[PDB]
């Protein structure tokens, strides 16, 4: 028993190409690889099949063994269409992920579609031609899976939900997102309790929104420090044109030593107070449009700092924030990186239901290379490199 | 009719069989040709038939050439044969390694009887109207779009079995070769071969005997391996009295390959001579430096330059080498001055960078290629002091990563040569700073205007808009003293500068880096174009 599956319109199956794996990485997708194949849940193909899809392993979350992971972004796009979000979801005082990306082998993968879901597992120094594959259930990651599989999922679902009310499940791919007002022993203890129940087939998005710039504040200001405070808040009034310089760059005039001290006009006074206020809110009208993309751009602040916006149209947020490295990654600017994007990604699902695009402070190369040797989530967002404009940074780097 | 069952071959969707016209022959090329489809014929390669496809077929004792080219076009797409082979480097020794030439392999396997309908060709006459011999293919047809692919699959499928039987033994073929080596002993070898041999021929398929099989050292994209080590063949650099253009960039090429076996290897000179070349047969003198240069590269290339093999159980370590900005150099070895691999890596001209960074990128090469290699990383010795390497990564505004390294003092080394001032210098001259330009004419001015009451200002013909501003700045630099202060309203500045290049594509930018790293101190600040902020009213 199978849905007949299909491809967009047009649309031709995937053919991306592998990239070179640790060799650590390729004997675990062998170890793997085989389990499936003696299971059934794979079958080895032939080179009559000329479709591919990236394949690599990780660790994440704690443990001493490794996870086949494959990126269907391609696919995914590729894929045909096909529950809402709860709105509340991102009202709860803590919420909890889940893995539910098992539960799919349990069903059989429409006959025609699998050659589209082929992979390859390489060889170093292609010393031995690649193991290639086909997924013959519905693989963990294809945007297809999820949906089948919706139908059994609610199924087992319901006599939790129906048993509680105080808590929200929402389902994103292979994850599962559940939250409640409960304290903390108890929440986690009822997890458990669901973990249980699907057997037998940490956020708190209250802290999250836009957050508050804030202006120096000094004894004395020098010419530079004006200056720059100047430069600063010229650039914000592209998102609050109330935000005003006159009165300060008055006190510019003249051609005077960087480092010489300026008094404050009593006007430059005010203004500077004035737009204190106006910063102490996010900019007016700033509502999420489902049928536009997210967008999430990172800035490197350094000293392991970064910052991070989230919005559809420029200068226009729905959210900002900070994010300072974890413990043993100082030396890792990537795996910082990595860390944050996940982090991210997981509070754009939380708040919208959905992963946004990222822009990248990172070579294209450098990011290629390593950011596999620190993914942990189920999913992939979508990304492209760029250069971070200096006062987006020096911006951003005011927030309290 | 034969062991192995075939690969389901389709057509792309909607295009349909080939429909060429074959060629008028000759009547001893028809002959020919006819004498050999009936020898295939017998062997069972062919099957005689006559089909709206056809294909045009040839004559090079002749032997006969099938066009596919068409056919081709209309062949589903396979799953691609490899491009990306070993490289010695990434190779393990081995007490023997032998070779098996399964040429006569191709045509030794089935075609999808489904689809040699398509490969059906016919024999011409003499006589423009008679019936032509009609045929079409039962096996895999040499230049034909699957039999590549199908081949080495099949081929794969078949040594299942053995490798399964023989952990012990390693296995590798490439085009129409099968590479079989290990560390047994000659006689347990020899045995495991005339194994292996007879168990492809269980199959139908035929090796030479082994008074045929080729001999070591093996030849392998530029080298000669032998079982414990590795030579490079030696490269032969010709010898005229007359250099045409054609002449000098192939020799150019075949030099550029060396760079990276051989060290010293250089070009400049040579690569000078094709300057406005007018046409590849020209004849170019060759110039002293260029005689020079050429003679101490043949010096070079004698030199035998010989390499160890890949052994797993030991450490993985490349050190890296700045030849020149943006010239570098690296080695891969496992056990100190008997290295696995080197190369070196062409002077990348950006628009604006740093050393640093080019360390950086040059280390992250080498990274994938390795992991590539020998699927692994190795422990970086690199020609940078960690807190050079920690200043200058922990504040630059790109995500960047270096692997496990440690540092070798081996000059000359990477560092940065000057770093802008984190705060305004008190005391130090303050150069306001502005360039303006005609959009259109590129006929501009720049100068500045100190707190001091210095000033100046030069009007320049043929120039941009940002060039101003720059050399606005530059002028700054050459008129102050040790330290000083530059304030100016350039986007460009604030990135580009701010972001401390040490060298650009940009001349000028160029030169403002050498005044930069000439200062003791500098400190550099933005402000807000087309403001009341004062200095730059005044601009
Ligand atoms: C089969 C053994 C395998 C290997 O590990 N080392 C060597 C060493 C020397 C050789 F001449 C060949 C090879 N081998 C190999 O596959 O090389 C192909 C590129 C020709």
């Amino acid at each position: 028993e199978t849905v007949p599956v299909k491809l967009k319109p047009g649309m031709d199956g995937p053919k991306v190409k592998q990239w070179p794996l640790t060799e650590e990485k390729i004997k675990a997708l062998v170890e793997i690889c085989t389990e499936m194949e003696k299971e059934g849940k794979i079958s080895k193909i032939g080179p009559e099949n000329p479709y591919n899809t990236p394949v690599f392993a990780i660790k994440k979350k704690d443990s001493t063994k490794w996870r086949k992971l494959v990126d269907f972004r391609e696919l995914n796009k590729r894929t045909q269409d096909f529950i809402p979000h709860p709105a509340g979801l991102e009202k709860k005082k803590s919420v909890t992920v889940l893995d539910v990306g098992d539960a799919y082998f349990s069903v059989p993968l429409d006959e025609d579609f699998r050659k589209y879901t082929a992979f390859t597992i390489p060889s170093i120094n292609n010393e031995t031609p690649g193991i290639r594959y086909q997924y013959n259930v519905l693989p963990q990651g294809w945007k297809g899976s999820p949906a089948i599989f919706q139908s059994s999922m609610t199924k087992i679902l319901e006599p939790f939900r129906k048993q509680n009310p105080d808590i929200v499940i929402y389902q994103y791919m292979d994850d599962l997102y559940v939250g409640s007002d409960l304290e903390i022993g108890q929440h986690r203890t009822k997890i458990e309790e669901l973990r249980q129940h699907l057997l037998r087939w940490e956020l708190h998005p209250d802290k999250w929104t836009v957050q508050p710039i804030v202006l120096p504040e000094k004894d004395s200001w020098t010419v530079n420090d004006i200056q720059k405070l100047v430069g600063k808040l010229n650039w914000a009034s592209q998102i609050y044109p109330g935000i005003k310089v006159r009165q300060l760059c008055k006190l510019l005039r003249g051609t005077k030593a960087l480092t010489e001290v300026i008094p404050l006009t009593e006007e430059a006074e005010l203004e500077l107070a004035e737009n204190r206020e106006i910063l102490k809110e996010p900019v007016h009208g700033v509502y999420y449009d489902p049928s536009k993309d997210l967008i999430a751009e990172i800035q490197k602040q350094g000293q392991g700092q970064w910052t991070y916006q989230i919005y559809q149209e420029p200068f226009k947020n729905l959210k900002t924030g900070k994010y300072a490295r974890m413990r043993g990654a100082h030396t890792n600017d990537v795996k910082q990186l990595t860390e944050a994007v996940q982090k991210i990604t997981t509070e754009s699902i939380v708040i919208w239901g959905k992963t946004p695009k990222f822009k990248l402070p990172i070579q294209k190369e450098t990011w290629e290379t390593w950011w596999t040797e620190y993914w942990q989530a189920t999913w992939i967002p979508e990304w492209e490199f760029v250069n971070t404009p200096p006062l987006v940074k020096l911006w951003y780097q005011l927030e309290k | 009719i034969s062991p192995i069952e075939t690969v389901p071959v389709k057509l792309k969707p909607g295009m349909d069989g080939p429909k060429v016209k074959q060629w008028p022959l000759t009547e001893e090329k028809i002959k020919a040709l006819v004498e050999i489809c009936t020898e295939m014929e017998k062997e069972g390669k062919i099957s005689k038939i006559g089909n709206p496809y056809n294909t045009p077929v040839f004559a090079i004792k002749w032997r006969k050439l099938v066009d596919f080219r068409e056919l081709n076009k209309r062949t589903q797409d396979f799953w691609e044969v490899q491009l990306g082979i070993p490289h010695p480097a990434g190779l393990e020794k081995k007490k023997s390694v032998t070779v098996l030439d399964v040429g006569d392999a191709y045509f030794s396997v089935p075609l999808d009887e489904d689809f040699r309908k398509y490969t059906a060709f016919t024999i011409p006459s003499i006589n423009n109207e008679t019936p032509g011999i009609r045929y079409q293919y039962n096996v895999l047809p040499q230049g034909w779009k699957g039999s590549p692919a199908i081949f080495q699959s099949s081929m794969t499928k078949i040594l299942e079995p053995f490798r399964k039987q023989n952990p012990d033994i390693v296995i590798y073929q490439y085009m129409d070769d099968l590479y079989v080596g290990s560390d047994l002993e000659i006689g347990q070898h020899r045995t495991k071969i005339e194994e292996l041999r007879q168990h492809l021929l269980r199959w139908g398929l035929t090796t030479p005997d082994k008074k045929h099989q080729k001999e070591p050292p093996f030849l392998w994209m530029g080298y000669e391996l032998h079982p414990d080590k590795w030579t490079v063949q030696p490269i032969v650099l010709p010898e005229k009295d007359s250099w045409t253009v054609n002449d000098i960039q192939k020799l150019v090429g075949k030099l550029n390959w060396a760079s990276q076996i051989y060290p010293g290897i250089k070009v400049r000179q040579l690569c000078k001579l094709l300057r406005g070349t007018k046409a590849l047969t020209e004849v170019i003198p060759l110039t002293e430096e260029a005689e020079l240069e050429l003679a101490e590269n043949r010096e070079i290339l004698k030199e035998p330059v010989h390499g160890v093999y890949y052994d797993p159980s030991k450490d993985l370590i490349a050190e890296i080498q700045k030849q020149g900005q943006g010239q570098w150099t690296y080695q891969i070895y496992q056990e100190p001055f008997k290295n696995l691999k080197t190369g070196k890596y062409a002077r990348m001209r950006g628009a604006h960078t740093n050393d640093v960074k080019q360390l950086t990128e040059a280390v992250q090469k080498i990274t994938t290629e390795s992991i590539v290699i020998w699927g692994k990383t190795p422990k970086f010795k690199l020609p940078i002091q960690k807190e050079t390497w920690e200043t200058w990564w922990t504040e630059y505004w790109q995500a960047t990563w270096i692997p496990e390294w440690e540092f070798v003092n081996t000059p000359p080394l990477v560092k940065l040569w000057y770093q802008l001032e984190k705060e305004p210098i008190v005391g130090a001259e303050t150069f306001y700073v502005d360039g303006a330009a005609n959009r259109e004419t590129k006929l501009g001015k720049a100068g500045y205007v100190t707190n001091r009451g210095r000033q100046k200002v030069v009007t320049l013909t043929d120039t941009t808009n940002q060039k101003t501003e720059l050399q606005a700045i530059y002028l700054a630099l050459q008129d102050s003293g040790l330290e000083v202060n530059i304030v100016t309203d350039s986007q460009y500045a604030l990135g580009i500068i701010q972001a401390q290049p040490d060298q650009s594509e940009s001349e000028l930018v160029n030169q403002i880096i050498e005044q930069l790293i000439k200062k003791e101190k500098v400190y550099l600040a933005w402000v807000p174009a087309h403001k009341g902020i004062g200095g730059n009213e005044q601009v």
